[PDB]
């Protein structure tokens, strides 16, 4: 009904166009290598020892 | 036995309760007797703003009280230097120019009438309520307020709460007892009609009206009618709570002392005048005005009783012919002929004969047909004796006057005309309603027969469960009469036991170590859960009651159990073992029973919990996070 | 006839948009994640049941130090956990009943909650006597607050059911930005780990990647069906996933500026109500309406395990910092811990 609001809208759009995009095979690669990175990192991927968990008859 | 005051967190169910009766405002508590009290104590000890206020106006009422000229001449002058002089000396007097003028004006001028303060009473009133009136709201003795009005709207009446004595009054229906209210000591009279008698006799309705015609009545204080103070019923009985009347009836009276002189019958006269005026201010007409229904109290003086042929015509005028034969007027024989207070002045004028003569004017040999006495009423003017003085020959003639155009007391001014009949010349009417004058006839201590009904000459029947439906609605306490009997009896010390025990209290709270504050809490109090229903297990806990959810704790712990809104799918008013309780159905098949320890409290958790269920499940439909989704 | 034109400029932006996606899109994440062994099955047990709530529970939030945790329940009442010993550090009965969201600031020093008053509240934790006590009220929202996250202990986002998020300066109590975009109410917000951008999950089926500093609307991601209720960053910063009533979970990847993967299952029709990450991002954690957690292959989409220890709906959850434990708030009025 506004006029000014579908400018706003229009702006909006075109602010979501220009963006640099990747493809999606560079995006998964950089998620799975982060993923394999930290797995070590990971509780509940590697189980810790129960000495080093804090839940485990501590 | 005695009366027990509620704890002061009632407060917060009381004044929620008040508050949704528009009973919270400055008319409806300064207006009721402990309402007064409590306001004006709080005024006084707890309050500097309000009190010289407060000490105007009871200064003011008990000036009104005052009965000579000269003394209102001494006590006009006090007021004027002490309470309206000095605050214009320091600025500090809160009133128009138009009060001080008419005051000032009436002392100069040396005119001291009872009510030259008035202007004052509206001014006083007009600044007691607002700020004083809101800050006596956020006091403790508010909360004593809702105390004893919970008390008040809490009264169930039975046989129990009265010791009955010996009997004043034997009629064909019923009998009349002395009786005593254990709670407060005060003595009573206790009309008992018997149910079975009223359905052979059909005279329901009769009761019904004397019960309505007595709540119409029974405000006012009036010192020359039977009024009443309570109303109750067992499945066998009526009982009217009335004013203690244990002196007979004038109709006894009258067979025992002879006809009286006309100095005897002037202040019977004038005290039944006096009732009837207060009748009739309040648009009643007794109908039945006669010697059997003239009661005398321990001193002699009397008193209207047996309101039940009374109708109310600030409406509709009646035209039937209702009343003792002999004492009704020619206009209320003519059925179908309309008429209003007239017949009550045409009864005191055949009573008034018969009190001089020993029978009505119209029943002159002794003749019992009814017929006979009729046709005398209706056509031929009574011949009053050479004996009788002129004054009380004007006094009959007016009050006797067939038409209604030329009767005393229907010209205009009602009573007042009466009044001012040459035959009460001597009389000082505020001597009369003071009850001033001395009785005739004081009966004697303790004696026996005194008020029986002229016919004592008995069967039964099963009574249906339709019957008493029909007395349903008869339970009634008069307010300002109960307030009345309670500001006279135990308030003060009531009031000092429950300040005392509620000091201690505190004492061992502020050694224990509220709740509801600082929340979004709706209400809280005591009550009653019921657990195995076998077991009897009542357990009463403090309740509270936010806007999702009715969380209760025991003394001394916090509340670990609660129930929520959205749980609740209906609350219900149900009876357990003969007593109002609440019943509610719980998401999941599962029921929840509570109880209460008074009417006002059960009437406001009931709307409580509804409104506050209803509400939160509208608004928990709404949201989608807290909402219940498809499964 | 400018109404008309903005209306189609918006629509040819739209498709350009849609069409800049595509040509984006090359492969799948399980095509990449094709060759990388499957997790096996995550088996997790109880080790702590958090017993106190007299009612639902709404919202919980770990502390930093990975140890205490904030719950916020239909009870009124906001309560602080020490996790390790199961003991109520802080007991808060709240001004409003109608409470929905809570946070815990990194620092511990200040927690936050807030629902239908429309207000966030901000309590304290260490006062003169060591009392908590409401340091501040933030109004501003015409709107339920659904959510909140403290950027430190004076900066503050949160959501509304008035379709916008703010940002507050807690010391002066004034919305220093307002995010608006959102056509629905905003059920949730997830903060990137530098804080400077957040996502936001709304009833309009859309999630939206904002700038904190400048406070614009830099992405708008669609695809799920209906309400999104949780949103959870990828612990990179470069990815969230979703949580909707239409029974799926959604991994979005930011530079690819569209959706990644569906987590879902034929046998799972009720909706998520909460998502969450492990420490490295392998494993996504959903909470469930039928009354269980579900955790979730990040990138093989398997369903990995089942936490099943509620009677009623898993309505948050939360692992911690350090990624020792999972915890799972419910409806049952209990929160566990995990591992
Ligand atoms: O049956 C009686 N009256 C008829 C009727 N009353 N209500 C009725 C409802 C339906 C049908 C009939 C009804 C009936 C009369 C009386 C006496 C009889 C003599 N004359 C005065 C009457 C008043 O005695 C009272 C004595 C001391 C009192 C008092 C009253 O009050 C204050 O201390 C006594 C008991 C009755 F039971
Ligand atoms: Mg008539």
């Amino acid at each position: 009904a506004s006029i000014a609001q579908a400018r706003k809208l229009v702006e909006q759009l075109k602010m979501e166009a220009n963006i640099d995009r990747i493809k999606v095979s560079k995006a998964a690669a950089d998620l799975m290598a982060y993923c394999e990175a930290h797995a070590k990192e990971d509780p509940l991927l590697t189980p810790v020892p129960a000495s080093e968990n804090p839940f485990r008859e501590k | 036995k005695k009366i027990l005051l509620p704890e002061p967190s009632i407060r917060s169910v009381m004044q929620k309760y008040l508050e949704d009766r528009g009973e919270v405002t400055f008319e409806k508590i300064f207006s009721q007797k402990l309402g007064y009290l409590l306001f004006r104590d709080f005024c006084l000890n707890h309050l500097e703003e309000a009190r010289p206020l407060v000490e105007f106006y009871e200064e003011i009422k008990k000036y009104e009280k005052l009965e000579t000229e000269e003394e209102r001449v001494a006590r006009s002058r006090e007021i004027f230097d002490s309470y309206i002089m000095k605050e214009l000396l320091a600025c500090s007097h809160p009133f128009s120019k138009s009060a001080t003028e008419h005051v000032q004006g009436h002392l100069g001028k040396k005119q001291v009438p009872p009510d030259l303060f008035q202007p004052y009473i509206e001014e006083i009133c007009q600044n007691l309520r607002g700020d004083v009136f809101q800050k006596f709201i956020e006091s403790d003795k508010f909360t004593r307020f809702c105390q004893w009005k919970n008390v008040e709207l809490n009264i169930h009446l039975t046989m129990n709460d009265f010791s009955v004595h010996r009997i004043i009054g034997r009629g064909g229906f019923g009998e009349v007892y002395g009786c005593r209210k254990a709670d407060t000591g005060k003595m009573y009279a206790m009309k008992c009609l018997d149910k079975k008698r009223i359905k052979m006799k059909q005279g329901e309705t009769l009761a019904l009206n004397e019960r309505i015609m007595l709540s119409l009545v029974s405000t006012g204080d009036c010192p020359f009618i039977v009024c009443m103070s309570y109303a109750f019923h067992t499945p066998d009985k009526l009982s009217f709570i009335l004013d203690l009347m244990n002196g007979g009836d004038l109709h006894y009276h009258l067979s025992q002392h002879g006809v009286f002189s006309e100095a005897d019958m002037r202040f019977y006269a004038a005290e039944i005048i006096l009732g009837l005026e207060h009748m009739h201010n309040r648009f009643v007409v007794y109908r039945d005005l006669k010697p059997a229904n003239i009661l005398l109290d321990e001193h002699g003086h009397v008193r209207i009783s047996d309101l039940g042929l009374a109708c109310d015509f600030s409406k509709k005028k009646p035209h039937a012919s209702v009343g003792t034969h002999g004492y009704m007027a020619p206009e209320v024989l003519q059925k179908g002929v309309a008429y209003d207070s007239s017949a009550d002045w045409f009864s005191l004028g055949c009573m008034l004969f018969k009190l001089l003569r020993g029978h009505s004017p119209f029943r002159q040999h002794k003749t019992k047909d009814k017929h006979e006495i009729d046709r005398m009423t209706l056509t031929m003017a009574v011949e009053l004796p050479d004996s009788f003085s002129p004054e009380l020959r004007s006094l009959l003639e007016g009050l006797l006057q067939r038409d209604v155009n030329r009767r005393l007391g229907c010209l205009g001014r009602g009573a007042q005309e009466v009044k001012e009949s040459p035959f009460f010349r001597s009389l000082d009417w505020q001597m009369v309603f003071l009850q001033k004058y001395p009785p005739p006839l004081i009966p004697p201590r303790g004696e026996v027969n005194a008020a029986d009904a002229f016919d004592i000459g008995t069967k039964g029947i099963k009574l249906l469960d339709s019957d008493q439906e029909l007395y349903r609605n008869f339970p009634l306490t008069i307010s300002e009469r109960w307030q009345q009997e309670v500001a006279e009896t135990v308030f003060d010390t009531i009031n000092a036991e429950t300040d005392r025990l509620e000091a201690r209290k505190k004492a061992k709270n502020k050694q224990l170590g509220d709740y509801a504050l600082g929340k979004d809490c709706i209400m809280h109090g005591y009550m009653s859960k019921m657990g195995n229903p076998f077991l009897t297990q009542w357990q009463r806990r403090y309740f509270y009651l936010f806007p999702n959810r009715l969380e209760w704790r025991g003394e001394g712990e916090a509340p670990q159990s609660l129930l929520t809104m959205e749980e609740i799918q209906s609350v219900e008013e149900t009876q357990i073992k003969e007593r109002k309780c609440l019943l509610l159905k719980i998401r999941g098949g599962k029921q929840f029973i509570l109880q209460c320890d008074s009417d006002p409290e059960l009437v406001q958790w009931k709307k409580e919990l509804r409104d506050a269920y209803r509400e939160a499940q509208q608004l928990v439909q709404r949201v989608p996070k807290m909402k219940n989704k498809p499964r | 006839s400018e109404l008309d034109q903005l209306r189609q400029e918006a629509e040819q932006l739209k498709n350009q948009i849609r069409d800049a996606r595509k040509a984006c899109a090359d492969a799948t994440l399980s095509q990449i994640t094709n060759n990388i062994d499957p997790v096996g099955r995550i088996q997790m047990r109880t080790r702590r049941t958090l017993r106190g709530h007299l009612a639902k529970i709404y919202a919980m939030h770990w502390g930093t130090d990975s140890r205490l945790l904030v719950s916020a329940s239909q009870d009124g009442k906001l309560i602080i956990w020490d996790s390790y010993t199961t003991n109520k550090v802080h007991a808060i009965p709240l001004r409003s009943s109608w409470v929905m969201t809570c946070a815990y600031a990194p620092s511990g020093n200040y927690v936050a909650c807030g629902g239908l008053d429309n207000i966030c509240s901000i309590y304290n934790l260490k006062t003169r006597e060591g009392n908590v006590r409401v340091s501040r009220e933030l109004a501003g929202h015409t709107g339920y607050l659904s959510c909140c996250r403290f950027l430190d202990d004076n900066q503050i986002v949160t959501s509304s059911g008035d379709t916008t998020c703010a940002l507050w300066d807690i010391e002066t109590g004034q919305q220093t930005t307002t995010f608006t975009g959102h056509t629905g109410d905003v059920m949730s917000l997830s903060l990137a780990p530098d804080t400077r951008l957040f996502v936001s999950g709304a009833c309009d089926a859309s999630a939206k990647l904002w700038d904190v500093r400048e406070g614009m609307c830099r992405q708008t991601f669609t695809g799920h069906e209906s309400d999104i209720n949780a949103i959870c960053f990828f612990p990179n910063g470069n990815a969230f996933a979703t949580g909707s009533d239409d029974a799926t979970c959604r991994l979005f990847d930011l530079r690819a500026d569209q959706e990644l993967m569906t987590y879902s299952h034929d046998n799972i029709i009720c909706g998520i109500t909460s998502v969450s990450f492990s420490k490295s991002g392998r494993l996504l954690l959903a909470g469930y309406d039928d009354f269980n957690c579900n955790v979730w292959d990040a990138l093989k989409a398997d369903r990995a395990g089942v936490l099943a220890g509620h009677d009623n709906r898993v309505s948050c959850l939360g692992v911690t910092d350090d990624g020792m434990a999972v915890a799972t708030g419910s409806w049952d009025s209990f929160l566990k811990i995990w591992n």
